[PDB]
């Protein structure tokens, strides 16, 4: 079972439409999305 | 003044400690009457109610 707590809230009041993540590169992982 | 939420505002004054007197109070918008007596049960590190 999970127990998630509130971290922080910033009121900026801007329209949000698209979402994406930011990764790193170098010169094997998994992640999900829930709606 | 815009539709955006307020980020800067005026100050607020603080009153001294008091207990054991049935007096009106105001904590973050919560106004009521009671006896502000001490407690023992512990809250979460982020709960204020």
């Amino acid at each position: 079972f999970s127990a998630l707590e509130p971290l922080v809230d910033l009121p900026i009041g801007i329209n949000i439409t698209r979402f994406q993540t930011l990764l790193a590169l170098h010169r094997a992982a998994a992640y999900y999305v829930g709606y | 003044l815009l539709h955006a939420p307020a980020t800067v505002c005026g100050p607020k004054k603080s009153t001294n400690l008091v207990k054991n007197k049935c007096v009106n109070f105001n904590f973050n918008g919560l106004t009521g009457t009671g006896v502000l007596t001490e407690s023992n049960k512990k809250f979460l590190p982020f709960q204020q109610f």
